[PDB]
């Protein structure tokens, strides 16, 4: 003892590594399914 | 935190005094303790399930 | 011990079964349903 941070970049390990488990996928509900849009007012989530 | 509650105002199977009922929304998903008894308490969500973690 | 001596030789047999519907498989593996909406991708 705001909190800055000093990080190297030369080493091929970079701080705060990320893991992209799966590529971004856009899901939808155009299919004739789901309750909150049929039973309940349309939501077309 | 709490992984899940799955309450929807309904427990899976809360069996006491020799009778099995469905109420009090005591659904958990974790291996903190009583996993063997957690199988009996859980494993029967007759009604819909709504998961709203309490962050406990 | 609940045994059942049976002749099973007459025109009918005891405890006859009644096959109405076969074992049609029911599945819930698509986002189509509210199980994956209300829950963490729970297929059934």
């Amino acid at each position: 003892a705001f909190a800055p941070a000093a990080d190297p970049g030369a080493a091929w390990y970079l701080l705060d590594t990320s893991r992209s488990l799966k590529p971004l996928i856009y899901q939808e509900r155009m299919k004739p399914s789901f309750t909150s849009m049929t039973k309940e007012d349309d939501e077309q989530v | 935190e709490v992984e899940g509650v799955f309450v929807r105002a309904t427990v899976e199977r809360r069996c006491r005094a020799g009778f099995c009922f469905d109420k009090e929304g005591q659904g958990f998903a974790d291996g903190v303790l009583s996993d063997e008894q957690l199988e009996a308490l859980e494993s029967d969500p007759l009604l819909k399930v709504e998961r709203c973690t309490f962050s406990g």
